[PDB]
């Protein structure tokens, strides 16, 4: 509910710049909690966001682009395995959850849901926010230093995703060459298209 | 009067007829017969009271949405281009008459995109700062298009985003953007997405 | 001429309607005796499921079916789920001089329009001599057909002016 409320509140601005602080400072109001406050946003709201009815009506706004961009920002540095021990949270984060479906991890886990989410988005015939949701959130995800799209040499979705969106140019040059495996060959198929 | 231009065009645009397809040993029209009949037209309506341009110009855009015909409509709209080029059919008045009544959002989706790229081609309007009703036309058919209308006709209608975006964009050099600012009152009430 | 019991009926405005059950149906059981005069057993869920959630428009389908062995459409990147639901490839692969293939984007299949596209006209036609002559008759004949159909019309029209212009 902190980060539902959170939300609520952010999507009510209707500003560029006041979104662009909003995040800015939402990133870091998030710390010290990064890892468990991450997954059960993302993988609670987005998928609540991008799912339901009303929830489309609420991110047509600019204050999608800035979501987008809070969301990715935060599952990049969750990515990272830093202790980021807390003082008080160090103890009451002591609870078991299987999660509700690399390795088998809950971060892990989440971003694989996510990804799979990204990719039923992109399925057609009925959309209008979020399809431009998840171009801006692609978009976004376009950036240096990125270890996102886990790309497992076997048949991880991420890279048919992106020949997805490549069908919906430096965007396809993104996930070119990750593993440097025939994978890379079908995006580079994708992009000579 | 009317009606005399109304048999000329029809004459003239709807010179097809039904010719047993089989195929005769018998063999531009894009390029003669219709420069030829743009030239009568405009002697025509040069020497048939100039003053009726307004509604003459209706009647020719009314005509043009009649017919289906995609290919058919595409070959008008650059008759009507040209007819733009030898300084007839002042910009301001045909697209005036041409966004309004006309342009029936989600009714020819192939004919919005094909008089949205006619306006493309004449993007510039190059008039005073009678690009005021123009602008706030072409608002009101944007939102008259609610958040859920497919995902297969996208790129279709983009066509007006790119409109604005070329607007907006030269607008730093073609036209004072604080016209444009105080044009887009009926869109934001101090912020409403 | 018996107009009574047609103006009582249409008199009879009210919701109530048992009266004519106790003034005809005792006649009716007295006279025809049927215990029970329809004996079949009607118990009927009728709709289950009816939908393949695959299919693109069918009047489409119905085309792409009664195509000639000659002609083959296939799918592009497909900005086509539902709505536009064709932006195809069709090779004219024929016995004459092959060419390149067309768009010949569509709109909804109930066809109050045709397909033409003409995208690849940019450097596929103006790079050839013949390929230029192509498509010179074959825009005028495509400005005269009355409302082209879009599978079968269209690609004979463009076999027919790429077969004809070739003289």
């Amino acid at each position: 509910w902190f980060c539902n409320n959170l939300i609520k509140e952010l999507l009510k601005e209707t500003r560029k710049e006041h979104t662009l602080r909003a995040v800015q400072l939402l990133y870091s109001i998030f710390c010290l909690d990064m890892q468990q406050v991450t997954l059960v946003l993302l993988g609670h709201i987005l998928p609540g966001l991008l799912t339901d009815s009303s929830k489309w009506h609420s991110l047509m706004d600019p204050p999608g682009t800035a979501l987008a961009k809070l969301a990715v920002w935060c599952a990049l540095s969750s990515y990272s395995s830093h202790k980021g021990q807390a003082s008080s949270r160090q103890k009451k984060r002591h609870r078991e959850d299987i999660e509700d479906y690399n390795m088998r991890d809950p971060l892990n886990r989440v971003l694989a849901n996510l990804f799979l989410l990204i990719s039923s988005i992109l399925g057609s015939r009925t959309a209008g926010p979020h399809t431009q949701f998840v171009q801006w959130f692609m978009e976004e995800c376009v950036g240096c230093l990125e270890q996102d799209s886990r790309g497992s040499i076997l048949q991880f979705m991420p890279f048919t995703t992106v020949s997805e969106l490549v069908k919906v140019s430096p965007k396809v040059v993104l996930a070119i060459t990750d593993l440097s495996l025939p994978l890379g060959r079908q995006v580079a198929a994708k992009a000579i298209a | 009067m009317e009606t005399q231009l109304q048999s000329i065009f029809e004459e003239v645009v709807k010179t097809e007829i039904i010719e047993e397809a089989f195929p005769g040993m018998f063999m531009e029209d894009e390029k003669t017969k219709l420069i030829s009949c743009l030239a009568a037209f405009r002697q025509f309506w040069s020497g048939l009271s100039q003053e009726s341009h307004e509604q003459c110009v209706q009647w020719i855009v009314k005509f043009i949405h009649g017919q289906h015909s995609p290919k058919r409509i595409s070959f008008l709209y650059d008759c009507l281009a040209m007819a733009v080029e030898t300084g007839l059919l002042p910009p301001r008045m045909v697209c005036e008459s041409l966004i309004n009544s006309d342009s029936l959002e989600w009714e020819r989706t192939q004919l919005w995109a094909l008089t949205f790229k006619l306006v493309r081609k004449i993007i510039g309007g190059v008039d005073y700062k009678g690009v005021r009703d123009l602008l706030k036309a072409i608002l009101e058919k944007i939102l008259t298009i609610p958040n859920t209308v497919s995902s297969a006709v996208v790129q279709q209608l983009l066509a007006a985003r790119e409109v604005i975006a070329y607007i907006l964009e030269r607008n730093a050099c073609l036209l004072p953007a604080y016209f444009a600012v105080t044009e887009i009152r009926k869109l934001y009430p101090e912020g409403k997405l | 001429q018996p107009l009574l019991d047609a103006v009582l009926a249409n008199i009879r405005s009210p919701v109530f309607n048992h009266s004519l059950y106790r003034t005809f149906v005792p006649a009716m059981m007295a006279i025809h005796g049927p215990p029970i005069v329809s004996p079949v057993v009607c118990s009927r869920k009728r709709r289950f499921e009816e939908d393949e959630r695959q299919s693109i428009p069918n009047v489409l389908q119905g085309e792409v079916a009664r195509l000639d062995p000659k002609f083959l459409v296939n799918l592009d990147p497909s900005h086509c789920s539902n709505n536009g639901t064709v932006h195809l490839i069709c090779k004219l692969d024929d016995k004459d001089l092959p060419s390149v293939p067309p768009l010949e984007l569509s709109v909804p299949a109930d066809y109050p329009a045709q397909s033409p596209m003409w995208i690849d006209r940019q450097w596929q036609y103006d790079a050839n001599p013949f390929l230029q002559s192509v498509h010179r008759c074959m825009t005028s004949r495509l400005l005269q057909l009355p409302d082209k159909h879009s599978v079968t019309a269209l690609l004979n029209t463009w076999a027919q002016s790429i077969h004809q212009a070739c003289l």
